């Protein structure tokens, strides 16, 4: 459902967000990993890093546009979560997805930013 | 003790029994938002660290059923928190989905052409739809073994009471070792990975598959396992071993004693060193 209604749209980020943010069911289906909650804490990473306070997903199911099949936004063509794990807040796991469209990585530490940097 | 292992492996007890094959009989799972395929392969995983596996880097590794109807891959994500950073995760479906494997290939596994031989093959495979042996990607799954599996190289390759092949359990005669390995989180399924550790091109252990298929049956009817994930509590060491494997090619003629003893072992493979080609035809 949210997974066609972000193909009739030229912002699927917005409209992903908006949708959410107005009541609609977040994405389900993340492949949310088991973990031993050791790692560094960093937003993207290759192997599973979740602190204590975070959730470990395989990156291409809390992907946006890798879940609708749509094109990537980034310069090149590359996704950067697919083939790699995202940590999210613990606080945050009723949606994933929403969550990486909101927010950005440190550029110089790596970490969220408002959960980093 | 054993709920805390990550499942349970076919012994020789029942390898060498001789009976008729009967119906699986099981007398007998939930999870933490996390999908029941990541505890049945994080086990797969955790007794394959028990194995003697090559591991190369470029480590090639390609696994077959990887998608279900949710179109995402949790197996494939679980093999990328599994394997070596630099591996090569190759996956493939009938149906669409989205992994975290390096290439994607859609349709029929007929369809996914290996131009070069792997050193790991993990099959989720199982067709929807008097119990004889199966043809169906079996056939295709044998000739994979026979033809694109690195010498050294291993196998891992769902099948159930229904799902299963003649050819497949022969085929595991020509490994250094080979078992049947059920999941304690699937435990109530009869449901199996059969796998073959260490490919060595000759026959090792001559093999009746459907005697064999028999007697895994009889296994299952005969021995009690419990539902359990305890094994996933302590993940610290889950990640496979970095042993990096030496990658050899030699010629048939020179493979001698001192190499089938490496390539048994877990300390060689024998294939090319070229660069990986696997595209849909
Ligand atoms: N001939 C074939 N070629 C490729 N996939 C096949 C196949 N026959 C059956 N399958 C696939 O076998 C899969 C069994 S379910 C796979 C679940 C998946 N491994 C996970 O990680 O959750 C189905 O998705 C089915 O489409
Ligand atoms: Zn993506
Ligand atoms: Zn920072």
């Amino acid at each position: 459902s949210v997974l066609s209604l972000v193909n009739f749209t030229v912002d699927p980020q917005k409209a992903y967000l908006d949708f959410v943010n107005a009541g609609g069911a977040p994405l389900t289906n993340c492949v949310k990993m088991l973990t031993p909650k050791t790692g560094t804490g960093i937003a993207i990473s290759v192997k599973p890093e979740s602190t204590a306070d975070q959730e470990t997903y395989g990156g291409a199911s809390v992907c946006l546009y890798c879940r609708a099949h749509i094109e990537h936004p980034d310069v090149s063509g590359v996704c950067k979560y697919k083939g790699k794990f995202v940590q999210i807040p613990a606080q945050c796991v009723r949606d994933p997805v929403g969550f990486c469209l909101s927010n950005t990585p440190c550029n110089v530490c790596q970490y969220w930013i408002g959960y980093g940097c | 003790s054993a709920d805390w292992k990550p499942g349970h492996a076919m012994p020789s007890l029942f390898k060498v029994q001789n009976v008729n094959l009967e119906r699986c009989e099981l007398a007998n799972i939930p999870m933490p938002g996390v999908h029941m395929n990541i505890a049945k392969y994080m086990q797969l995983c955790q007794y394959l660290n028990t194995c003697t596996l090559a591991v190369p880097a470029n480590m090639r590794v390609i696994h077959f059923g990887a998608g279900s109807d949710k179109g995402i891959a949790p197996g494939t994500s679980v093999l990328r928190q599994w394997l070596p950073t630099d591996a090569i995760i190759i996956d493939n479906d009938l149906n669409e989905f989205v992994s975290d494997a390096d290439i994607t290939l859609f349709g029929d596994c007929v369809t996914v052409r290996v131009g070069q031989q792997v050193d790991l093959v993990i099959s989720d495979m199982y067709d929807p739809t008097s119990n004889e042996s199966k043809a169906l990607f079996f056939t295709y799954l044998c000739n994979l073994i026979n033809n694109n599996l690195a010498l050294g190289g291993s196998v891992a390759i769902k099948i159930t009471e229904h799902s299963w092949s003649v050819e497949l359990y022969e085929l595991m005669g020509k490994f250094a070792w080979w078992t049947v390995f059920c999941t304690n989180a699937n435990a109530s399924s009869s449901e199996g990975f059969l796998l073959g550790i260490n490919y060595l091109g000759t026959i090792k252990e001559n093999i009746d598959g459907g005697a064999m298929h028999a007697n895994y049956i009889f296994w299952r009817n005969s021995t009690p396992m419990n539902l359990s994930t305890y094994s996933l509590f302590d993940l610290s060491k889950f990640q496979l071993k970095l042993k990096g494997t030496p990658v050899l090619q030699l010629k048939e003629s020179q493979i001698n004693e001192l190499v089938i003893s490496l390539l048994s072992q877990g300390k060689l493979l024998i294939r090319d060193n070229d660069t990986l080609s696997v595209s849909t035809d």
